[PDB]
């Protein structure tokens, strides 16, 4: 807000309030310039929840089980920047810059550990109308891209742009005609980008002040340690809020 | 460096931070002359 | 001046410190003889206060 | 000798600043020579735009960002003591600069405690007095 | 206990009270020991390094906020887990450091995005680069560096 | 009479099984709990978030350890220096993914030696002994407060201290030589010195006591049921031992005197590990050992290798593969 | 999470103060010599 | 299952240190 | 050119570290109150 | 006693099971390669920049 | 990847990789480091010599390189772990 | 054994060779670890490790940087790599050296020495000069 | 909120009333016997062997 804008940087830290979004106040109606661009978009979600087989009285049909975020107080997105083009039916967003991905984990009952980038990287928003309104709402596709970068190693010292390429402590492997290809998946590294669709809603916005804000709801694919096991679908909700310029 | 006025004493300068080590070694030194008594 | 008064100032405090605790040790030496030192303390507080003025006027 | 390590001043030929040294001292034959323009063009360059940061100042005390008024008079403006002290050469031109300071002080002084008015005031002391400075050297 | 001895053994351990926090003064605080005369702190040395290479992919035209580092973390920028914006790497652990040339670049969030892509002067990258390069790390000797580092540089700080 | 006065009375009280004293108040309270919470850590405890990028070290015999690979991780990197309890965690799940119970047994394991030493000192007030066993033992407590507390002040984070477990011993100890080369240090060698001279002196001593026992027994029985307990007689001819070391070596160089000779023993390795507990405590901060590396060289000026030299490219190769993931910049300055 | 810190400060501060009100009940007279 | 003899040992180890402390054999003079 | 700095050096540390055995022998050759 | 084999075909199927026992595994790879070109000048060890096992960034 | 072709192509064939190359690579030819490889890095796939021209932001003397080692810079395909890492592989001297 | 053909460098850019006298290469060692070596030891460079001091590395520079006469020009004068544009600013230098205050009291021939064992390293240590840790 | 900077850890303000029921707790026995005594009585030992 302003009212964030008023305090000093030793009145924030530590009391996890640069984690938290904004909060727009009061409702009208803002249009968007031939040259407007997007400023402060921050996203930040406040519930997760991992797909999973849930037991229920005596089916197994696939359900939504929530979970516990376990890394503390990372999972906020910011500054994101990027021009507001005006299509004729609908008034688009295409986001360039800003930190746009969020690595997190979170844990589900039985004690498993699922981490997941949450990331709106390369985001092509599209919403009904051309001004934004309290019944506005946008969404679009993101590209995810792999939880970690081809050169990180495993603990064997394996990756997909460096390391090594067998069982490193394991050299009888290697024998034959066959090699170690039964463990060939855990040696070959693959980089992998998937997909996640994002859906936005304006629900607050003043025009005095050219900030918006609402509420969203995003879908995406956790990671799979570049084919390590099979990656899990992964729905997120919460609020978030911009500066329309 | 010192000031121009004593750039002389820079030699005599560098001995005298040890000084207060020859104060320890004085002790004993004193103690073996008195016979450790 | 300065670097002649110093000069003088270091060879008054080697002749005190070899002959001072030997005044002081000795079981008489201090009173019997002590008007003869207090001189030297007063010549040698002296000087630094000559020493500091030549300081003061040189800068 | 080569690999002597106490060779204070028998192994070089200029004369240094002190045995304790490896350089020789500001005296002549230097490629520095302080009397140069582009030395004090430098140093006039940052007086210039530090009044035109300074009048930035008004627009966040009449905004409420606090966090942007206490640096941006230290982002830029680092700068500036470096040069104003070094600028400062005659007697009454050294005694001008404290003023300018000192007003300078108060506007941080006052953007920590969160003083309105009293950012403004010495804002205005603080563009007054460079103005004092520049105008004279 | 009301003896001689005892009264001496009350001071010695208030005087260790003292012994070990001017010690750990000299480590940390760079107001009372400013960086400028001591040379920089421990933490001070540590953001100074991510700092500079900052500034040097910034003018490869790289988005530096949205640069994904090899861990999946943020490779110059991330965030602290309090929520603020900080240096990424093992640089991580002294996102408390307050340093006058760093604080210029500060804002209630922490390190301003936008004053970063726009506003970095100069002197900071000639403090930056100062700092790295005279890390508190030294020997016995006197040569400086890490503990690996060949007989060049005489400096302990 | 009073209450107090009637529980004073039992607290300070050598007749109990075990002299709880003054300290005793805050060591047992303190070393129960960093028992108790080492026990449920060792044994399941999930993964920790070490290097702080988010993978997650197992240090637990539940998740597939044994009793040399199973440690208590140290907390993580993303923490560091802060103070971490239960209650600032809004979850125990969040706490023992960040290096939660290594915080809580550290800090009331430190608490709890510190205790248990100036228990020591009470009960040799209370029994009449002169007191100084507790400044002998010092000298662990110096050298476990400069693993766990020190060692983790100066390199900025808990994650740097010393994991509790034997595996992670030495990865402490490797980690360590690359970064602070302490076999150069003068205070390692100065307590390899203690405690190679104190197994000498131990075992050096020990042999001169049993060769010179008096006959008291026969030689079906044991050799020690010549002692009975209490008694005020000498056990062994102390002349006997002494005119052998006066010939084993010479005569100048053996301890008539017994009281000295048992002095000699207490000094000698506590003295040498006082002085290697200030060698981690001064390498905690970047005050690294000796560093010969390029020191000889030719006339030419073409460096020549020294033993030095080798032991640097054993130090290289720690170097660049400690944390292999958790740089991004040249020089590991944490 | 702020039921446990309760806990533990009653229980801290419990024997601490048995430490602290522990050397001042007349703790050097507690010796075998006299008293 | 591999787990379950680690875990016996060493709770095996603090029953014989419990026993040696409070069982022990007290030493008595005369 | 003969190094006036490490003849300066020596000659100080060897003036100082005989005047100070110098102050016990003094006493000894005296028999004073050691 | 140089390896856990179960501990190794562990750490070899799942690419994501980390010990401190195999941490330092990759602590003595840079023993065994760093040092082994100075140590041994009878064998002739001419190890390329390329083959030598550096983590990130070091 | 265990078998990547195009190994060569990223920095030791005297012929380069334009969308997988770090930008290390580019410092092997005089004259386009730092600013005319920068803007090279920076920018997204490219589909041949022909696209660098396309790129926003260059001049003539920013084109006069790149037409100096046209025979030597060469396009591939992007493999999207090389991608990332283009800026900074963490590979330092 | 510092044979006069070992000191004999390359002196401009035509590529004519003069040697170096004694108190050059000695000088040139003390100066060149207390004023350059806090950042360029043993020819790699801490803060920006892409541009360091090799023979390989100056000689690929937009202007050739081997030269004793193209060492000493970079120092009152440092371009960039592709040497469109300075950082003087940044870089210590002659021309900027009111800020840097190690570089107020230089002559001639001490940067005539400073580079000059900038040029003369590589060739007592052909591979540890700017080798990295690799060739510690 | 763990860098927060309050007194002895004081988050809250219920936390208070647990310090100064714990001290006191214990003063309160602690008087009952060392309490109410002879503020006046002095000694020329090095320690004192009053009474309970
Ligand atoms: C021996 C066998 C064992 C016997 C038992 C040991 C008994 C003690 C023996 C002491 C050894 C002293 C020998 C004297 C020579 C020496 O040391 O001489 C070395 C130096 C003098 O050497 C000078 O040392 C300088 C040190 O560098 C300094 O100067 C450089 C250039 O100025 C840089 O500025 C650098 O930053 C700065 O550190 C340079 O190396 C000079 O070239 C060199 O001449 O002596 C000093 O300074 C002297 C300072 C003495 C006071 C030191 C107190 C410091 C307290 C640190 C405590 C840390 C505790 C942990 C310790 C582990
Ligand atoms: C004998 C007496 C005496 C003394 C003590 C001094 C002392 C001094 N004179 Mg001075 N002077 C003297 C006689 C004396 N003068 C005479 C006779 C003349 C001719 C009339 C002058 C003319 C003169 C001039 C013209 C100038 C001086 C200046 C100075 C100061 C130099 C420091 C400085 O630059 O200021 C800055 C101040 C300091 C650095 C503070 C130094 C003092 C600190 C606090 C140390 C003291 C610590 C403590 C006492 C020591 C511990 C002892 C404990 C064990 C008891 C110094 C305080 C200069 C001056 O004052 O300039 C400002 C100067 O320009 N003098
Ligand atoms: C040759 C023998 C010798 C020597 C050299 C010293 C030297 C010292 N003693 Mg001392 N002492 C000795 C024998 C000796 N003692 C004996 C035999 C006893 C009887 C057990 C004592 C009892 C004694 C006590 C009870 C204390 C000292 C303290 C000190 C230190 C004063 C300086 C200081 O603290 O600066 C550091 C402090 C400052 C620079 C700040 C200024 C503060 C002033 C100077 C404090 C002065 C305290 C004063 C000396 C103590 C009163 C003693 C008095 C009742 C006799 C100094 C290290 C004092 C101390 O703090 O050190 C442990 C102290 O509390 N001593
Ligand atoms: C081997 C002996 C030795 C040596 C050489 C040093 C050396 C030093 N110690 Mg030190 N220290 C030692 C042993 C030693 N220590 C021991 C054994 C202890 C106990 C563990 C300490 C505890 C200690 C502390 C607690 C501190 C030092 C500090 C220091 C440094 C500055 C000295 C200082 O503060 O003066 C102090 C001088 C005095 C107290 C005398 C009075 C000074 C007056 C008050 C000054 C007034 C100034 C005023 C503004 C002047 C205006 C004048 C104007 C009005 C005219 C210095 C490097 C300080 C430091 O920098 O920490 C890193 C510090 O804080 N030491
Ligand atoms: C009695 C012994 C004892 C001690 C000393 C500690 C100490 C500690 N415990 Mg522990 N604990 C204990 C028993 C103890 N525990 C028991 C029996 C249990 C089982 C219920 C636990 C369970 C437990 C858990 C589960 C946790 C702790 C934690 C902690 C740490 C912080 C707790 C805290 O806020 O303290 C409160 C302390 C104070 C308010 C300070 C009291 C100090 C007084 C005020 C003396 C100071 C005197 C003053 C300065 C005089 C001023 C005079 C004036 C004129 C200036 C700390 C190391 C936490 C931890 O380590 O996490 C990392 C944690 O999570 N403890
Ligand atoms: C010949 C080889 C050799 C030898 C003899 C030593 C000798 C030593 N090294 Mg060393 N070292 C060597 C090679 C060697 N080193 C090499 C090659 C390296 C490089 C890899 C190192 C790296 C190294 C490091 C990094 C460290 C050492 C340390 C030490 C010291 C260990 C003593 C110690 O910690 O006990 C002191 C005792 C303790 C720490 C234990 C305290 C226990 C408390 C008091 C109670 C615990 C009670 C327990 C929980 C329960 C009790 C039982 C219960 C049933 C009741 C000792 C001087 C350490 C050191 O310097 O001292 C700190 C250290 O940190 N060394
Ligand atoms: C071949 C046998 C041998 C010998 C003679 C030594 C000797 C030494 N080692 Mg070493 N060491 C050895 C084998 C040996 N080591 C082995 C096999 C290993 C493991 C692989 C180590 C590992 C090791 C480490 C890790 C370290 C040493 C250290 C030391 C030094 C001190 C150790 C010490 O004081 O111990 C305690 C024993 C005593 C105090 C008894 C006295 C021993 C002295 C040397 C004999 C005195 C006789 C005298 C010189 C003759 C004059 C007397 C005459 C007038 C009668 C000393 C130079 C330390 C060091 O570097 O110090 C510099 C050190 O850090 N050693
Ligand atoms: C004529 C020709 C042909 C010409 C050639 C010339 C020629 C002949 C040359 C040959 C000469 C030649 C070399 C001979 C010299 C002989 C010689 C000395 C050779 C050996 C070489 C050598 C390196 C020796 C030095 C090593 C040495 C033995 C060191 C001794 C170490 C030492 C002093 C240790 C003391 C340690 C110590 C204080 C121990 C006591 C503490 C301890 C707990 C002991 C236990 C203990 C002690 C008691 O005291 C008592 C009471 C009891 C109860 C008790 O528990
Ligand atoms: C000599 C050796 C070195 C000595 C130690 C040096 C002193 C260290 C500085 C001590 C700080 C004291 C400040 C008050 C305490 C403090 O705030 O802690 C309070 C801190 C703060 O606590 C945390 O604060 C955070 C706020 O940022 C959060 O709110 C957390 O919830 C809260 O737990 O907690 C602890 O550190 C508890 C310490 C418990 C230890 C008590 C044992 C002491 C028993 C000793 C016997 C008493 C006799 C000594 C007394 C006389
Ligand atoms: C200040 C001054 C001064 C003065 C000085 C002084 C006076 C000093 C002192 C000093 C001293 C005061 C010295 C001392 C010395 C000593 C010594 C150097 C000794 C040593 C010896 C040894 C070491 C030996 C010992 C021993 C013995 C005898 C026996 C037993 C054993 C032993 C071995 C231990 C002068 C004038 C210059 C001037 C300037 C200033
Ligand atoms: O955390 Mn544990 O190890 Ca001490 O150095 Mn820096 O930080 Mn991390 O790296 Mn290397
Ligand atoms: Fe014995």
């Amino acid at each position: 807000k302003s009212q964030i804008n008023e305090l000093s940087y030793l009145q924030v830290k530590g009391t996890g309030l640069a984690n938290r979004c904004a909060e727009v106040v009061g409702e009208d109606s803002i249009k968007p310039k031939p040259g407007a661009k997007l400023v402060d978009m921050c996203i930040e979600p406040k519930a997760w929840a991992v797909e999973e087989e849930v037991g229920k009285a005596g089916k197994t049909e696939k359900k939504f089980v929530n979970s516990k975020v376990m890394t503390r107080q990372t999972y906020t997105l910011d500054a994101i920047e990027g021009p507001i083009t005006v299509d004729g039916g609908k008034i688009t967003f295409n986001e360039k810059e800003g930190i746009d991905y969020a690595a997190t984990t979170v844990q589900l009952p039985g004690g498993e550990r699922v981490p997941f980038l949450f990331t709106v990287k390369d985001l092509v928003a599209k919403g009904n109308g051309d001004t934004f309104k309290p019944g506005f709402q946008m969404g679009g596709d993101f590209n995810t891209p792999s939880y970690r970068t081809g050169l990180f190693l495993d603990p064997k010292g394996r990756g997909g742009t460096t390391g090594y390429d067998m069982a490193v402590a394991l050299p009888a492997l290697q024998l034959g005609e066959e090699g170690d290809a039964e463990l060939f998946g855990e040696n070959n590294k693959v980089f992998d980008i998937t997909q996640g669709r994002i859906e936005m809603e304006v629900n607050k916005v003043n025009a005095e002040d050219s900030e918006i804000g609402g509420v969203f709801v995003a879908t995406q694919l956790s990671d799979t340690d570049m084919g390590s096991k099979t990656p899990k679908k992964v729905l997120t909700k919460g609020i978030f809020y911009a500066k329309v310029d | 460096r010192l000031p121009e006025a004593y750039v002389v004493f820079s030699p005599i300068v560098d001995v005298l931070p040890i000084i207060p080590v020859f104060f320890l070694l004085l002790a004993f030194v004193w103690q073996a002359a008195i016979g450790f008594r | 001046m300065i670097t002649l008064l110093v000069a003088l100032l270091v060879l008054i405090s080697l002749g005190l410190v070899v002959t001072v605790p030997v005044a002081l040790a000795t079981p008489g030496e201090w009173e019997i003889a002590k008007g003869k030192f207090n001189r030297f303390f007063q010549i040698w507080v002296f000087l630094v206060i000559v020493i500091a003025a030549a300081d003061g006027i040189s800068s | 000798s080569y690999s002597e390590g106490a060779a204070y001043g028998t192994d070089q030929a200029d004369k240094l600043y002190s045995p304790y040294s490896v350089y020789s001292p500001e005296g002549e034959k230097s490629l520095y020579k302080p009397d140069n323009a582009e030395y004090l063009a430098r140093k006039k360059a940052v007086l210039a735009e530090t009044k035109n940061r300074l009048q930035k100042i008004p627009a966040y005390v009449d905004k409420k960002e606090w966090f942007n008024v206490k640096d941006e008079l230290t982002r830029y403006m680092y700068e500036t003591r470096g040069a104003v002290r070094s600028l400062s050469s005659s007697v009454t031109q050294k005694e001008k600069a404290e003023v300018f300071f000192r007003a300078l002080e108060d506007t941080y002084g006052a953007a920590t405690l969160k003083k309105g008015d009293a950012v403004k005031a010495s804002n205005d002391k603080a563009i007054a007095a460079l103005d004092a400075f520049t105008a004279t050297l | 206990v009301w003896s001689g001895e005892a009264y001496l053994s009350y001071s010695l351990a208030a005087i260790s009270l003292m012994g070990f926090t001017a010690a750990l003064y000299s480590w940390y605080n760079n107001t009372a020991y400013p960086s400028e005369l001591y040379g920089p702190t421990g933490p001070e040395a540590s953001q100074a390094q991510a700092f500079t290479f900052l500034v040097r992919d910034q003018r490869l035209g790289a988005n530096v906020s949205s640069a994904q580092g090899p861990t999946g973390l943020g490779k110059y920028l991330m965030r602290s887990p309090s929520g603020e914006i900080i240096f990424g790497g093992e640089t991580m652990r002294f996102w408390d450091l307050r340093a006058p040339w760093v604080e210029p670049l500060r804002g209630p969030n922490g390190l301003d995005i936008n004053k970063i892509k726009n506003d970095i002067q100069p002197w900071q990258e000639r403090r930056a680069a100062e700092y790295m390069t005279h890390a508190p790390l030294g020997s016995l000797n006197s040569v400086g560096g890490v503990a690996t580092e060949i007989n060049s540089v005489n400096y302990v700080s | 009479v009073s209450l107090w006065e009637r529980f004073c009375a039992w607290i300070t009280s050598t007749e109990n099984r075990l002299y709880i004293g003054w300290f005793g108040c805050l060591m047992f309270p303190t070393l129960l709990t960093a028992t108790s919470c080492f026990i449920i850590a060792f044994i399941a405890a999930p993964p920790v978030d070490i290097d702080g990028i988010r993978e997650p070290v197992a240090g637990s015999l539940l998740y597939g350890n044994n009793i040399i690979s199973g440690a208590v991780v140290p907390s993580s990197n993303a923490i560091g220096m802060h103070f971490y309890p239960i209650w600032e965690a809004a979850s125990i799940d969040e706490w023992l993914y960040n290096g939660g119970p290594y915080q809580l047994i550290v800090l009331h394991f430190l608490l709890g030696v510190s205790a248990y030493m100036g228990r020591e000192w009470e009960l040799s007030y209370r029994l009449g002994m002169r007191p100084w066993i507790f400044v002998a033992f010092s000298a662990p407590v110096a050298a476990a407060s400069a693993v766990f507390l020190v060692y983790p002040i100066g390199q900025g984070s808990f994650s740097d201290g010393m994991p509790l477990g034997i595996s992670g011993t030495f990865n402490f100890m490797l980690v360590f030589q690359a970064e602070h080369n302490i076999l150069m240090h003068p205070f390692h060698m100065a307590g390899v010195a203690g405690v190679f001279g104190g197994s000498l002196f131990s075992a050096m001593h020990g042999s001169l006591v049993t060769s010179s026992l008096i006959r008291e027994t026969t030689e079906n029985e044991s050799t020690n049921y010549g002692y009975k307990f209490g008694q005020e007689e000498e056990t062994y001819n102390i002349v006997a031992a002494h005119g052998y070391f006066g010939r084993l070596i010479f005569q100048y160089a053996s301890f008539n005197n017994s009281r000295a000779l048992h002095f000699f023993l207490a000094l000698w390795p506590v003295v040498g590990i006082w002085i290697t507990s200030m060698g981690i405590s001064t390498m905690a901060f970047n005050l690294n050992g000796f560093n010969f590396n390029q020191s000889v060289v030719d006339s030419q000026g073409r460096v020549i290798n020294t033993w030095a030299d080798i032991l640097n490219r054993a130090n290289l190769g720690i170097e660049v593969m400690h944390e292999r993931n958790a740089h991004n910049f040249p020089l590991d300055l944490a | 999470m702020l039921t446990l810190k309760i806990l533990v400060y009653t229980t801290v501060i419990f024997f601490v103060s048995l430490f602290i009100f522990g050397f001042l009940s007349s703790d050097p007279s507690r010796n075998p010599n006299r008293k | 299952m591999e787990a379950l003899v680690y875990t016996f040992l060493l709770i095996g180890t603090l029953m014989v240190i419990f026993f040696a402390v409070f069982f022990r054999e007290t030493p008595r003079i005369l | 050119m003969i190094n006036w700095q490490v003849i300066g050096q020596l000659m100080s540390t060897a003036v100082i570290m005989l005047a100070g055995p110098a102050v016990i022998v003094l006493l000894a050759l005296k028999k004073g109150n050691l | 006693a140089y390896d856990f084999v179960s501990q190794e075909l562990r750490a070899a199927e799942d690419p994501e099971f980390e010990t401190f026992y195999t941490k330092n595994h990759l602590l003595d790879e840079g023993i065994r390669a760093w040092m082994a070109a100075q140590d041994q000048p009878h064998e002739n060890f001419v190890f390329p920049e390329e083959v030598l096992p550096r983590g990130n960034a070091l | 990847v265990i078998d990547y072709e195009n190994i060569g192509y990223l920095g030791g064939s005297s012929i380069v990789d334009i969308n997988n190359a770090n930008v290390r690579a580019y410092l092997k030819m005089p004259g386009m480091y730092p600013t005319v490889a920068g803007k090279i890095v920076s920018h997204g796939p490219y589909s041949g010599v022909a696209d660098l021209y396309k790129i926003p932001g260059l001049s003539s003397a920013e084109a006069d390189v790149i037409k100096k080692y046209e025979s030597r810079l060469t396009a591939k395909t992007p493999s999207p772990d090389y991608v990332i890492d283009r800026i900074n592989n963490g590979l330092y001297r | 054994d510092l044979d006069e053909a070992t000191r004999t460098v390359v002196v401009d850019n035509a590529g004519n060779t003069t040697v170096l006298t004694p108190e050059q290469v000695k000088r040139g060692k003390r100066l060149f670890n207390a004023t350059c070596g806090a950042c360029h030891v043993g020819g790699i460079t801490k803060t920006n490790p892409n541009v360091g001091l090799d023979p390989e590395a100056l000689s690929l520079a937009t202007p050739r940087r081997d030269n004793i006469s193209a060492l000493v020009d970079y120092i009152k004068n440092p371009t960039t790599y592709d040497g469109l544009e300075s950082i003087a600013e940044v870089h210590p230098s002659i021309k900027s050296a009111d800020i840097y205050p190690r570089m107020r009291s230089l002559t001639d021939e001490d940067l005539y020495s400073i580079a000059g064992h900038i040029m003369l390293s590589p060739k007592i240590a052909s591979e540890k000069w700017g080798g990295g840790k690799i060739y510690y | 909120t763990e860098g927060t900077n309050e007194w002895f850890g004081v988050d809250d303000l219920r936390l208070l009333a647990v310090l100064f029921l714990g001290h006191w707790a214990i003063l309160s026995l602690w008087l009952g016997s060392y309490g109410d005594s002879n503020e006046d009585e002095d000694f020329f030992g090095e320690i004192d062997y009053s009474a309970r």
